[PDB]
């Protein structure tokens, strides 16, 4: 049982470490969008970058 | 002699049009400024990692 919740501890750990990886309102790592995509030529060309969920 | 004292009022005329164009250059060097302005403000409002704010 102490094992048990030393291990849901780490968990809930892990969910808030996890949701509060934000900066300036968006987050890449929280999965809260798809990708995200960055400005990379004046004619309006992205530089992709892929969203991945930790 | 009359037809050669004529040529003042071209002359003038042509002064006129020149100061006239010349104002006209001055808004457009102006409103090209503000246009190359507005060509980097919606350039760096065109990408989608925005928040609304900034947007």
């Amino acid at each position: 049982n102490a094992l048990k919740s030393d291990f849901d501890s780490l968990r809930d750990q892990i969910e808030k470490a996890a949701t509060n990886a934000k900066f300036n309102g968006v987050s890449i790592a929280d999965g809260s969008t798809t990708k995200l995509t960055f400005l990379a030529n004046s004619d309006g060309s992205g530089f992709t970058v892929n969203a991945k969920t930790i | 002699s009359a037809t050669a004292a004529s040529m003042n009022a071209v002359k003038d005329s042509l002064q006129r049009g020149q100061s006239t164009i010349d104002v006209a250059l001055a808004a457009g060097d102006t409103i090209t400024d503000l246009l190359g302005k507005m060509k980097e403000k919606a350039l760096a409002a065109s990408d989608t990692s925005l928040n609304t704010a900034s947007f």
